[PDB]
């Protein structure tokens, strides 16, 4: 079966620049490869067929070329929105295969956290637990820290973090931190913090609340 | 029109199987294939097989154990693949698409998130994120809701049915103690809220819930 | 004249084989006879016995197929050229 080779796996651009995907097959099947993109949670979307077809609702931007074995998928002038996986695909022999894929990564400016904490809702406490919820949105790079303190205590357990893909809006990166505790144990403190570290400062962003 | 209808999830208890469907709509030609494609979570595409409802021949990767099975019912246009004794390896997305016999696959479906897992089907429980009563308000405001203590995967938030997406973050749930927790954020010019509504819809496929959750500052 | 009869005939099996020539020729891993379009083209050069090797089937069935585009064809072009002959 045809082996189809896709490196590298990353491709880091600044916006607006060129970029150019590769696909080697492991022997010659003309011009029968197809590309698609699959953005983050979404389905694959064809791009382009038999190595340089245009189709239609595709942006100008994107062409394609080669023959043989060695394919480009190439993008004039990246933007915020081309970011996703691309996957060339083979039909020359049964069967169809496809190669492992590469992802489009946006190297913008940097940008410092929109911090928000949210207080626990009446009906969940209504329900034995709290959950304090803290979003640190649309910054870059993606490295970052989050502290959390209750009455000016660092706090580690039940904490979880979650961090999104590079955001295809805005080429920025997003992370959520939750604190859940039961309904009791968040009685029991006043105030809750969270504190953000990034590279854009020297000094941590950090947002609070009291229960009161 | 969506071209392939494909369910939302299917939870499969390790050792059962489920059959997938796919509700094909458009134009239908008797050279028309619809195959099949697994996607585990972060990782590629992986092919699984192909069937021609005009003939009801179905092809499959030879590479791979097989688990699934293909028909298809010409009268509803609709295609099936029945996948037996599952395991946890088999928990993925998995894809139908149709080729009309030229070698692309010219449209997807969105795919169905099959979970193999023991565990019970459990609705999210949604709750709302407004921001406290010290927090200073800049030209921009951030909201949110908490969808926590669901099974199995996935979910789809949506805000105002779907008329807000700009500005919104939905994060990747956490699985703790068999049940999943997300939060998804959405920011709108402080000015325009609360005069104007800001709800999530919430759906849950694999219990069949959808629920929405207006949010309001607090009291 | 009735050699249009043939054209009609063999115009019929080159679609019909190129259709079949797909469905026995895929599942057989490297074959390249498996989509329409080409295995249409490649029902002519077989059955104008042309064969450039560019395609062709290796699987029992899609080798049935073609043994009956080359006989039809060279019956075919047989006919439509005898037919030419005598009007001429
Ligand atoms: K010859
Ligand atoms: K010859
Ligand atoms: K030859
Ligand atoms: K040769």
């Amino acid at each position: 079966d045809i082996l189809l080779t896709q490196s590298p796996a990353i491709l880091s651009v600044s916006p607006g620049e060129r970029v150019s995907f590769s696909c080697r097959a492991s022997q010659s099947i003309g011009t029968d490869i197809h590309w698609y993109q699959q953005r983050t949670n979404g389905s694959p979307r064809l791009l382009i067929k038999y190595a340089s077809e245009s189709i239609s609702g595709i942006p100008s931007r994107f062409s394609g070329s080669g023959s043989g074995t060695d394919f480009t998928l190439s993008i004039n002038s990246v933007e915020s929105e081309d970011i996703a996986n691309y996957y060339c695909q083979q039909s020359n022999r049964w069967p169809f295969t496809f190669g492992s894929g590469t992802k489009l990564e946006i190297k913008r400016a940097d940008a410092a956290p929109t911090v928000s904490i949210f207080p626990p809702s009446s009906e969940q406490l209504t329900s034995g637990g709290a959950s304090v919820v803290c979003f640190l949105n649309n910054f870059y790079p993606k490295d970052i820290n989050v502290k959390w303190k209750i009455d000016g205590s660092e706090r580690q357990n039940g904490v979880l973090n979650s961090w999104t893909d590079q955001d295809s809006k805005d080429s920025t990166y997003s992370m959520s931190s939750t604190l859940t505790l039961t309904k009791d144990e968040y009685e029991r403190h006043n105030s809750y913090t969270c504190e953000a570290t990034h590279k854009t400062s020297t000094s941590p962003i950090v947002k609070s609340f009291n229960r009161n | 029109q969506v071209q392939l209808q494909q369910p939302g999830a299917e939870l499969v208890k390790p050792g059962a199987s489920v059959k997938l469907s796919c509700k094909a709509s458009g134009y239908t030609f008797t050279s028309d294939w619809i195959h099949w494609v697994k996607q585990r979570p972060g990782h590629g595409l992986e092919w699984i097989g192909e069937i021609i409802p005009s003939y009801g021949r179905a092809n499959y990767n030879e590479k791979i154990q097989k688990k699934a099975t293909l028909t298809a019912d010409k009268s509803s246009s609709t295609a099936f693949m029945q996948l037996s004794s599952l395991t946890s390896e088999d928990s993925a997305v998995y894809y139908c698409a149709r080729e009309r016999g030229d070698g692309y696959f010219a449209v997807w479906g969105a795919g169905t998130t099959v979970t193999v897992s023991s565990a019970k089907t459990t609705p999210p429980s949604v709750y709302p994120l407004a921001p406290g009563s010290a927090a200073q308000t800049n030209s921009m405001v951030t909201l949110g809701c908490l969808v926590k203590g669901y099974f199995p995967e996935p979910v789809t938030v949506t805000w105002n049915s779907g008329s807000l997406s700009s500005g919104v973050h939905t994060f990747p749930a956490v699985l703790q103690s068999d049940l999943y927790t997300l939060s998804s954020s959405v920011t709108v010019p402080s000015s325009s809220w609360p005069s104007e509504t800001v709800t999530c819809n919430v759906a849950h496929p694999a219990s069949s819930t959808k629920v929405d959750k207006k949010i309001v500052p607090r009291d | 004249r009735a050699a249009g009869a043939a054209t009609v005939l063999l115009v019929i099996v080159l679609l019909a084989g190129s259709y079949l020539a797909v469905l026995a020729e895929r599942g057989a891993p490297g074959a390249q006879l498996i989509t329409y379009p080409r295995a249409l083209w490649w029902s002519v050069e077989t059955a104008t016995t042309v064969g450039y090797g560019d395609l062709y089937p290796v699987t029992l069935w899609g080798r049935c197929v073609a043994v009956v585009v080359m006989v039809a064809g060279i019956t075919s072009f047989g006919l439509v050229t005898a037919a030419l002959a005598t009007w001429f």
